[PDB]
Parts: structure tokens; C-alpha cells; sequence
């Protein structure tokens, strides 16, 4: 599953935790079985304005 | 004191009993002895251990 997510938002993301993003957005699991990967995107998924 | 025998049974089985029942509202290091209070202060992962 890919989601791109603000880097200050991957504290949510991890099983148990809650946040806007893991309420409304994307949840997970609490037996999830799984890799929680991330890589800041700033070159391309970015763009100016 | 001539009917020791029943009444030591009646009375052991009894206590046992009321052991049980007084054993049931022990902390054993939880939070509170109420399951209801428990999930109403916590969250579900600290609330389930």
C-alpha cells in the first residue's frame, strides 16, 4: 500500500498509534503483520508553490 | 461442638467460596480492579495488557 505521507506524520502510522492521518486517512491493523517503509521524496513529489 | 465434622465442611467450602469472591476484586497490578473504568481511561493496547 502506497501512501504519501508529511514526514511529521509517520508517528501515527505505526500500529496502535492514532492520529488524523491513521483515524481518517489510512489504519492499521493492531496484529498487522508488515514493513512500514519511508523515503523523503523532496526531488520529485514536490514541486514548487 | 458435637457436630464439628459438618459444620467444618459447610464452613470450609464457604470460605472457599468467599475467597474466590474477594479474590476476584484484587488489582493483581492493574490499573483498577473494574474492566469497564480500564477501557474508559486507556487506550486499547495499554488497556489490553
Amino acid at each position: 500500500d502506497s501512501f504519501v505521507i508529511r514526514g511529521d506524520e509517520v508517528r501515527q502510522i505505526a500500529p496502535g498509534q492514532t492520529g488524523k492521518i491513521a483515524d481518517y486517512n489510512y489504519k492499521l491493523p493492531d496484529d498487522f503483520t508488515g514493513c512500514v517503509i519511508a523515503w523523503n521524496s523532496n526531488n520529485l513529489d514536490s514541486k514548487v508553490g | 461442638s458435637a457436630l464439628g465434622k459438618l459444620q467444618d465442611v459447610v464452613n470450609q467450602n464457604a470460605q472457599a467460596l468467599n475467597t474466590l469472591v474477594k479474590q476476584l476484586s484484587s488489582n493483581f497490578g492493574a490499573i483498577s480492579s473494574v474492566l469497564n473504568d480500564i477501557l474508559s481511561r486507556l487506550d486499547p493496547p495499554e488497556a489490553e495488557v
